[PDB]
């Protein structure tokens, strides 16, 4: 993302593609490396009644 | 559903035949290949400046093992041997006895780091978060023997890395 | 970046510039500041050998003009 | 004075070869989205020196004939340096009336180093690999000689500095770009360069090593210098000869860099396929273009001067 | 007929040559035989799971999936739907990992070394997805009988989307190097032709079948997850 | 005397560690992380470590994967054909000591039963970065060598 | 022209590293003359920099101290020299540095980080940590056959 406009034009022409739209190096679009804590759901057997193991 | 990768009929009109003749004689597709490698020459390379820069890792990373403590300094391990039982490589060897104060503690805790497959099963199995795979991966040695960890080495790893280990557990324990 | 390839190219280019530049300046030094005489055919060698005798010092590149007439 | 001149050619050739290994690695690296040498000296500028010292203090690891085991690298390196002494840059070290023939004659001898080292390998399989390499080299010698003759029918002589005069107004690549194309590819195949690097390919399917490597990389530079003179003639100003040397060096560098560019871009030929490229494609066209370039000066009344 | 004793791992090929032509190929394998099948008999079903990462060690999570499905079938249980989608998601990421290794090292072996470098930087980014869900770049041991070991970390799916958004251009660059290259076609066109009937009788599968026109893909005919 | 021997040692050490040409024995999965070390992110070539060298031009053997009994003789033969100075890097649990297959009937319990090993890189597999750390550790081992100083004192 | 702005960007890196000597020092120690924002420094002298305009992986780096634990590290740097509290940040295991999110303190955590000690007299040597299992009978010390 630091290439001069001339070099950007040069490599786009040589490749035939708009390379700047799909750079293979990652910048700020990637997710933060610190995330809020999750709160994961529980499965269908997490019940207080009508849940005898012999029926599942 | 399917598609044909290579089932097409070349057009046999004079214009198309002459187009293929020009490609054969003027090497057009070969020149088009030169353009691709030329465009890469002028792209920023993907190389990082190791060891001044490091590849990104996550809190789940499975690296060098360590034995952890409670905040008071007491060992977490209570010699249950669940880690030893689950170890797919049989890399763990444990012996235990009552401590002088009656605590259930190990007298031997060895990990053969050259048997270990760094799978993380031991730290899944542990009920007290005693054995963990820490974040360190830069511990290559000059001799085979240095990779046969006894309990003193593993407790030293825990004391050395606990600051990072605790923070990584803090980030991931809600997924566990 | 790609322009970090240049320093190695610069050294290579200077190494290839030296032979041609050295030959040209050595020729001028050895031939009185002129181009080294080319003699591919007997006629040119004959004139060069006549120049050597006419020079008075046995140097084909030392030229005598109307001052010697 | 002359011995100084010889050394001001021999020494820079070896230094240029040393730093071509760095340029090749870095150019290939950047075309591969990486850097290549950049730790051993700034921008890798000490990498050739470290490699050179390393190779020469390495264990020099039985030959089937000691005389030929030593002859082969001396021949390779001695011949490679010899190919430079008639090159006009713009003035040659030795001004030969038949300089083009001399280069053709000396280059035809280079195949003996391949043959002799195969004999000295003392291994049935290395001798067979050498014979396959020789067959490739002599095959592409055929088109190189015929292409060169075709070009000289526009120049008028076998003197290398006459090519400069012939291209005073215009590069010979314009009237002879079909020959330039086959000439360029022929040099790649002649130097066993990718996609014609079948000796290193087929093979994997210290000081003496370094010496053969220097000979090959000196030949690579020399062939591209020859190509620049043959088809991209630089104008010579007798009062400012350094102007010629700068422009002609840039062209030779770019031609050499395009050898690396091509290595980075294509897969390898099969042996039989690179033989067909020569005998069934290049040679037919080269023969037809040789007849054409014999006729053309006559039919246009553009015959060059003998001198 | 000259005999050549030598001509992914390490292979020993013993070949009979008549000039340039191959008259016999005798692969001698076992150089990486490690008695995995016998070792598995001394492991619990969970302890055996990591052995499958180390078989086709380019397609780790697909080997895990096959073993997990087999155990799930004998257990008579069903993994939950989110686990099934994760398994398909990482099954196809794993297919990208494998096909990059397959195609570019195939190219690298016959002299075309450059796409290997471009596409292995894409492999490096998929190794990060492996490491983020499992903590390991390669031998994740992530897919297990019953589902997967852990849920995806928050933010992973966004980064997979960013990677996928750009990947087809990287395939295009690979195709520009090889697909129409006459040298590449000279090395591959009409090489190793296998008939549809021969492929079936010799026990071929996958692309070794479909390349010969057979319309067969287990994901379509015998689907799972 | 001392100064010349020391400086000359520094020179030859610097050349040898700055131009380490590896022969990689890509036996199994550890070979994949070795390829990733050559790949653009780490670019081992930028350290002077060429991608693939011929065994007779090699200075370091990287054993990257499980060494089986059937393969052991061939590996020793390659090691013996290496020109000196030669070093061995053992990569990953399998080569280090057998790893997951330590108890197999067909597996050598560590490549150090066959060849002397200079550096042991742990992990199953070690990450490409871990392997690079190991290669740099080997470079530092070479920097510590004092061949000429010991020769002078014989 | 753009090539002009590039050239002045190169010059700014010289003054950004405190002159020519500092510029050459970082060039030869680290083969990199980029100028980043100083994130912090640890007790051993390692300095940590960031530049979020660089692509992911090059946006954080450490300039290692020239001396750690009595070892001259002007040329001999090592990845194991990064202490654990900065290890998490430098490897992007987290977003915030220990200067903003310090680690929890424990009395048993090492106050002094140690780098890899392999090949030194401080290297680890394995041994059995258990006591003797079988006690041998000791004969009496007086003659009495
Ligand atoms: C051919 C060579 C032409 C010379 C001019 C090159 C140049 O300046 O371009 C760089 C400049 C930046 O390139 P970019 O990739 O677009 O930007 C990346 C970053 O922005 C880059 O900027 P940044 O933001 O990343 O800032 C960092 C950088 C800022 O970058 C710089 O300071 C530029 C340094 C380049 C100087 C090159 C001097 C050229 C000397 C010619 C002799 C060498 C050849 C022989 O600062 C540095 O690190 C300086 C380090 C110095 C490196 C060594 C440079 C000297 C090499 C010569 C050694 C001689 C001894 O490019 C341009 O401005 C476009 C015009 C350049 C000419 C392009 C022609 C391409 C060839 C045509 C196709 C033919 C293919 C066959
Ligand atoms: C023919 C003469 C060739 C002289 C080569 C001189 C090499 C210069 C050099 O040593 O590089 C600096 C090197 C640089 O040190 P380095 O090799 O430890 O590099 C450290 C920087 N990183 C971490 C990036 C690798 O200096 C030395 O290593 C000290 C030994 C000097 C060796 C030369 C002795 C003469
Ligand atoms: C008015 C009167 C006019 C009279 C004169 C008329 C003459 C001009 C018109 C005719 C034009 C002639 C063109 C001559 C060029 C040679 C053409 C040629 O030989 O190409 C064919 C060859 C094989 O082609 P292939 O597809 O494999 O199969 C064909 C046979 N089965 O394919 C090849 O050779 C491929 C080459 C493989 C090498 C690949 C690496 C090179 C790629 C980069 C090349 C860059 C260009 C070189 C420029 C050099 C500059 C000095
Ligand atoms: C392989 C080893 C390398 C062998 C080298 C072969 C030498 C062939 C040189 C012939 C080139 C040539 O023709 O010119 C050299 C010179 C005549 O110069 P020339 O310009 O052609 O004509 C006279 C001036 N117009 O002619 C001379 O200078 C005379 C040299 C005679 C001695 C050569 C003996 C070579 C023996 C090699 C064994
Ligand atoms: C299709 C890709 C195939 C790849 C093949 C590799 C091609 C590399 C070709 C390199 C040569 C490119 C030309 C470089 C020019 C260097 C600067 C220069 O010399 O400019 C001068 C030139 C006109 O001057 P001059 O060369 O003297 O022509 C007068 C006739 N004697 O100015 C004219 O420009
Ligand atoms: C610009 C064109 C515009 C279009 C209009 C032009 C009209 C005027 C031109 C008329 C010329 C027509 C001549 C064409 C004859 C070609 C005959 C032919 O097709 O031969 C091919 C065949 C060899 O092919 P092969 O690979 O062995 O077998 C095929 C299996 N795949 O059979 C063969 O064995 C090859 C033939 C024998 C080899 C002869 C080689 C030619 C001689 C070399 C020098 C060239 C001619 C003189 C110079
Ligand atoms: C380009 C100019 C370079 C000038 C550099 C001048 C330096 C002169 C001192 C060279 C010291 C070389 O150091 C030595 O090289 C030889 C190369 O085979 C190595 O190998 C040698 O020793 C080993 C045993 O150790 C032998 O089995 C082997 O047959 C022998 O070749 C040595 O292991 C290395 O210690
Ligand atoms: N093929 C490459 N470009 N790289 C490479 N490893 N070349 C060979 C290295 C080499 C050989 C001889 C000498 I003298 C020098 Cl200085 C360097
Ligand atoms: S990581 Fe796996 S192989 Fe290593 S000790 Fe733990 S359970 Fe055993
Ligand atoms: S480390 Fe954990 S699982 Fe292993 S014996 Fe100790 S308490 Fe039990
Ligand atoms: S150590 Fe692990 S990754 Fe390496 S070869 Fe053995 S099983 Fe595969």
């Amino acid at each position: 993302a630091s290439a001069t406009r001339f070099i950007q034009w040069l490599r786009n022409w040589a490749s035939g593609r708009d390379l700047q739209a799909k750079l293979q190096l990652r910048y700020q679009e990637i997710s933060k490396r610190t995330q809020p804590p999750p709160k994961l759901p529980v499965g269908p057997s997490h019940k207080l009644s009508n849940n005898y193991y012999c029926t599942r | 559903t399917y598609k044909y990768v290579n089932l097409r009929e070349p057009s046999m009109d004079m214009k198309s035949v002459t187009d293929r003749a020009a490609q054969t004689l003027l090497w057009t597709e070969l020149i088009r290949g030169l353009g691709m490698t030329l465009s890469y020459l002028f792209r920023e390379p993907a190389t990082i400046n190791y060891p001044f820069e490091k590849g990104p890792l996550s809190p789940r990373f499975r690296g060098e093992h360590a034995l952890r403590r409670y905040p008071s300094g007491e060992e977490r391990c209570i010699a249950c041997k669940l880690c030893e039982a689950v170890c797919p490589a049989q890399a763990i060897t444990i012996e235990a006895e009552p401590r002088a104060d009656g605590s259930r503690r190990t007298t031997r805790y060895d990990i053969d780091m050259t048997k270990c497959i760094y799978c993380g099963f031991c730290q899944e199995a542990c009920p007290v978060d005693a054995i963990v795979e820490g974040p360190n991966f830069e511990f290559s040695t000059e001799t085979h023997e240095e990779l046969l960890y006894n309990k003193e080495k593993l407790l030293n790893n825990g004391d050395k890395w606990e600051a990072e280990i605790a923070a990584n557990i803090q980030a991931d324990y809600l997924y566990r | 970046m790609w322009f970090e390839v240049l320093p190695g190219i610069a050294v290579m280019g200077v190494c290839l510039f030296i032979p041609g530049m050295a030959t040209a300046r050595i020729h001028r030094f050895s031939n009185g500041g002129k181009e080294k005489r080319v003699a591919h055919y007997p006629y040119q060698w004959y004139l060069m050998e006549r120049d050597r005798r006419v020079s008075g010092v046995n140097r084909s590149y030392v030229s005598k003009g109307l001052e010697n007439i | 004075m002359f011995m100084i001149n010889i050394l001001m050619l021999i020494i820079p050739i070896l230094l240029a070869v040393a730093f071509l290994t760095l340029v090749e690695r870095k150019v290939l690296g950047y075309m591969q989205l990486r850097k290549g040498p950049n730790v051993v000296g700034p921008y890798g500028l000490l990498q050739p020196i470290a490699d050179a010292i390393k190779l020469f203090i390495k264990e020099p690891l039985a030959t089937s004939s000691a005389s030929m085991f030593i002859l082969a690298p001396i021949m390779a390196l001695g011949l490679a340096l010899t190919m430079w002494i008639p090159l006009p840059m713009p003035y040659p070290l030795i001004n030969m009336n038949l300089g083009v023939l001399f280069m053709l004659a000396m280059s035809s001898l280079a195949v003996y180093s391949i043959l002799w080292s195969g004999w000295a390998s003392n291994s049935k399989y290395a001798l067979i690999g050498a014979l396959r390499a020789v067959a490739q080299t002599i095959s592409y010698e055929v088109t190189l000689a015929i292409i060169l003759l075709s070009v000289l029918l526009m120049s008028g002589s076998f003197t290398l500095s006459t090519l400069i005069t012939t291209q005073e107004q215009m590069w010979l690549i314009l009237p002879a770009w079909p020959l330039a194309m086959m000439w360029f590819i022929s040099t790649l195949a002649e130097t066993n360069r990718a996609p014609f690097d079948l000796t290193e390919g087929e093979s994997e399917l210290a000081g003496p090593f370094a010496l053969f490597f220097m000979a090959e990389y000196a030949n690579i530079i020399m062939m591209n210098i020859f190509t620049a003179i043959l088809f991209l003639g630089t104008s010579h100003n007798p009062h400012m000869p350094e102007l010629y040397t700068i422009n002609f060096t840039i062209k030779s560098l770019l031609l050499t860099m395009s050898f690396l560019w091509i290595r980075a871009s294509y897969p390898r030929f099969r042996y039989d396929q690179l033989m067909h490229l020569l005998w069934k494609n290049f040679l037919p066209l080269t023969l037809a273009l040789c007849m054409w370039h014999v006729s053309l000066p006559i039919l246009t009344s553009g015959i060059p001067p003998q001198t | 007929n000259l005999t050549l004793n030598f001509g992914h791992g390490v292979l020993r090929l013993v070949m009979e040559l008549s000039g340039e032509m191959v008259r016999k190929c005798d692969p001698h394998i076992g150089l990486l035989h490690r008695g995995t099948e016998k070792l598995i008999e001394y492991k619990t079903y969970l302890q055996a799971l990591p052995y499958f990462d180390r078989l086709d060690y380019v397609s780790m999570m697909c080997n895990e999936q096959a073993y997990s499905l087999a155990v799930e079938k004998l257990l008579n249980i069903r993994p939950p739907p989110r686990a099934q989608w994760i398994r398909v998601l990482f099954g196809e990421i794993t297919r990208l990992l494998n096909h990059i290794m397959a195609v570019t090292t195939h190219a690298l072996d016959i002299g075309a070394m450059t796409p290997f470098f471009w596409m292995f930087e894409e492999r490096e980014k998929m190794f990060e997805f492996y490491e983020r869900v499992s903590g390991a770049r390669m031998h994740a041991a992530y897919v297990r009988p019953g589902g997967v070991h852990q849920d995806l970390p928050l933010g992973l799916m966004d980064d997979i989307y960013e990677f996928s958004k750009n990947f087809s251009l990287r395939i295009d660059e690979l195709e520009e190097m090889l697909t129409n290259n006459r040298i590449w076609r000279n090395r591959t066109v009409d090489i190793g032709i296998v008939t549809a009937e021969d492929a079936l009788n010799y026990g071929f599968s996958g692309v070794m079948l479909r390349g010969s026109g057979i319309q067969w893909d287990l994901r379509k005919t015998q689907p799972y997850d | 005397g001392e100064y010349v021997v020391a400086k000359l040692d520094d020179l030859i050490n610097w050349a040898r560690r700055s131009s380490l040409w590896p022969m990689t024995f890509g036996l199994a999965c550890c070979a994949v992380e070795m390829m990733h070390m050559a790949a653009p992110r780490y670019d081992m070539d930028r350290f002077g470590v060429v991608f693939r060298a011929s065994p007779r031009q090699s200075d370091v053997m990287i054993v990257a994967g499980t060494l089986t009994n059937k393969m052991a003789p061939a590996l020793r033969k390659v090691y013996d054909q290496m020109p000196e100075p030669r070093y061995v890097v053992s990569m990953g649990s399998c080569a280090n000591g057998g790893g997951y297959y330590h108890y197999s009937y067909s597996v050598v319990r560590g490549c150090d039963r066959i060849v002397p090993v200079d550096i042991y890189v742990p992990g199953c597999p070690p990450t490409a970065e871990a392997l690079l750390y190991g290669i740099l550790q080997l470079q530092k081992k070479i920097k510590r060598e004092k061949r000429l100083r010991i020769w002078y004192r014989r | 022209m753009e090539l002009l702005q590039v050239l002045k960007r190169g010059l700014q890196q010289v003054s950004g590293h405190g002159g020519l000597r500092g510029y050459l020092r970082v060039l030869f120690r680290a083969n990199d003359v980029r100028v980043g924002t100083l994130v912090g420094e640890d007790k051993y002298g390692n300095k940590y920099y960031e530049d979020n305009k660089q692509f992911f992986g090059r946006h954080r780096w450490v300039i290692y101290t020239t001396e750690m634990n009595g070892k001259n590290t002007f040329w001999d740097v090592d990845g194991s020299m990064v202490p654990p509290e900065w290890h998490r940040w430098l490897h992007c295991m987290t977003d915030d540095p220990p200067t903003v999110k310090p680690p929890t303190a424990r009395k048993f955590i090492w106050t002094n980080h140690k780098f890899n000690l392999s090949g030194t007299p401080q290297q680890y040597v394995p041994y059995s940590t258990t006591r003797k299992k079988i006690q041998e009978w000791v004969p009496p010390s007086t003659p009495y056959k």
